[PDB]
């Protein structure tokens, strides 16, 4: 008996979004930071 | 009967086959997080790891035996499930 | 169940051997309840020569002794060594069975090999039982899957922690704690531990539970293996060792109390190393301990386990869980300083609960009060917790002097 291969609780769009927002929030470019900061400030689905 | 815990089965001889408010439990109010403050210190496949669904979701609390004689439900022998999500296991 | 007779169609066949062309069905019923009545009277009188002459076989000389008894003429030719042969004839619509008798030349019976001469009846004496059992003389009856290496390692390590000796147990626990490759045998150990803690309900063995808790404590100290995938099995086993009520076989003398604080220290370690905000291990452990403690009707053993785990979690937990219900100490001292039944088992558990409570609430009182503490004990419940707090302040001063 093998338990089923589980899936991460984030989608790959959500995981890609997390990667883009974190790589923008380390501030290589300032306009990228500022949008990523506004995206953090008003994304409704940023829970989970 | 013959799987892991066979020793226990053979020894037994069985042969078939307001303080409960949610905030109290938030870990800001239950953790000495002051110790963490550092003073003078000196994606096609998942990027993050996948957590134990049974620990994260299951009610393992239902396997706690509160009273041995007055046990609310009847427990059953558990079969080995060999989860393959865990690495370090060949299969 | 019913009266069984020969079939009525077996008498139409017999009546045509006679020459009777048409025989009506009421005559055939009249024939077959008589001939099956006379069969049952020679079946049961042959059985009286099988029983009185002790044979249990019903040879054909029993029926011939019963036909002689009913005056009917004997049946000639049934003592020779024969059997039951029948030969099927298909035919063009007439289905039957016959004998197919055979012939033999007469000079091949005059010149047959003769059988051997019989022996005469003689007697033989032998002992069947000699004041007891039978003698043994010949006149009596005679009377994914673990490889073998790690299967052997699993067998030796699990049987070393069952209690034959202490030194093999210490070397087995020092093996579990300090080996690099014990993965692929972690699910077997988790199953063994959880089922063994479950088997405490059939046999309330304190010693084997202490051995399983030292097995868990050895599994936690292994740097190489990660217990994150198997912690959902080890958490309720240690919880069962904490908050169950009968941990003992003899409740009064067995120190279930230590398997309580040992497993409480164990669960504080298991929710220090593994609690993540996705897990919610510590919040879900505090909630079980809290609703087991605040709820009345709980025995003093399970309240002791709840207070022990909550007080091993840390200082802020005993600030926000233990300290609101300090008035419960009065409900405890209701049954300690003044009990109608003194010789029951509630008193030792109650003053164990009291000693644990004031030992753990003495540094909490030392943290959130004045340095004087003149009549804090009087302000405290029962005036004892306050004496313990004064002792704790003295101990803290001694520690500062040592520093």
């Amino acid at each position: 008996r093998l338990k089923p291969r589980s899936i991460h609780e984030l989608s790959v769009e959500q995981q890609l979004y997390y990667k883009e927002i974190t790589e923008a929030c380390v501030g290589s470019c300032e306009a990228k930071r500022a949008e990523a900061l506004q995206s953090i400030a008003t994304d409704p689905g940023l829970y989970q | 009967r013959y799987g892991p815990a066979r020793l226990w089965y053979d020894m037994l001889g069985v042969p078939e086959d307001d303080l409960l408010a949610d905030e109290n439990f938030l870990m800001v109010t239950q953790l000495h997080w002051e110790d963490d403050i550092i003073w003078d210190g000196e994606p096609w496949y998942s990027i993050f790891p996948i957590d134990n669904e049974d620990l994260v979701y299951g009610r393992w609390e239902d396997n706690i035996i509160w009273d041995a004689q007055a046990m609310p439900r009847l427990l059953e022998p558990p079969v080995l499930t060999l989860d393959p999500n865990d690495e370090n296991l060949i299969l | 169940l019913s009266n069984t007779v020969l079939p009525s169609e077996s008498m139409k066949v017999v009546a045509e051997s006679m020459g009777i062309a048409q025989i009506q069905e009421e005559t055939c019923q009249l024939l077959t309840d008589e001939v099956s009545y006379r069969i049952k009277e020679i079946a049961q009188d042959a059985l009286k020569f099988m029983h009185m002459g002790k044979r249990q076989k019903l040879t054909t000389s029993d029926i011939d002794y019963a036909l002689k008894l009913k005056n009917v003429e004997p049946l000639y030719g049934f003592h020779a060594q024969e059997f039951i042969p029948f030969r099927f004839a298909s035919g063009g619509g007439r289905e039957l069975y016959f004998y197919e008798e055979k012939e033999v030349d007469l000079s091949d019976i005059i010149n047959t090999p003769l059988p051997r001469v019989p022996l005469d009846v003689c007697l033989k004496a032998h002992w069947l039982s000699i004041e007891g059992c039978q003698p043994a003389i010949p006149e009596n009856p005679p009377p994914h899957e673990l490889s073998v290496e790690q299967q052997l390692y699993y067998k030796e390590i699990t049987e070393a922690c069952v209690g034959s000796c202490e030194a093999k147990r210490a070397e087995a626990l020092q093996s579990i704690a300090t080996d690099p490759g014990l993965y692929q045998m972690l699910p077997r150990f988790s199953t063994f531990i959880s089922e063994g803690v479950r088997v405490n309900v059939v046999q309330n063995n304190l010693a084997l539970l202490i051995y399983l808790m030292r097995m868990v404590k050895a599994l936690m100290d292994n740097p190489t293996l990660y217990l994150e995938k198997y912690v959902h099995e080890l958490i309720p086993a240690v919880m069962t060792c904490i908050v169950s009520r009968q941990l003992c076989l003899r409740p009064d003398v067995d120190n279930h109390w230590a398997l309580r604080d040992f497993a409480a220290r164990l669960v504080a370690q298991i929710c220090k190393h593994f609690s993540t905000t996705t897990n919610n291990i510590q919040s879900r452990i505090t909630k079980t301990f809290t609703k087991s403690w605040v709820d009345e009707k709980t025995p003093w053993t399970t309240r002791y386990g709840s207070i022990a785990g909550l007080a091993e979690l840390g200082h802020d937990v005993i600030k926000t869980l233990i300290l609101p219900r300090l008035q419960q100490e009065g409900e405890r001292i209701r049954s300690v300083l003044d009990g109608p039944v003194l010789s029951n088992i509630d008193r030792i558990g109650a003053d164990h609960v009291q000693s644990l409570l004031l030992k753990h609430c003495a540094p909490v009182l030392a943290k959130l009060r004045p340095p004087p503490d003149n009549q804090d004990a009087y302000r405290a419940e029962f005036g004892s917790l306050g004496p313990l707090l004064c002792s704790q302040v003295v101990k803290a001063r001694a520690q500062a002097a040592l520093q």
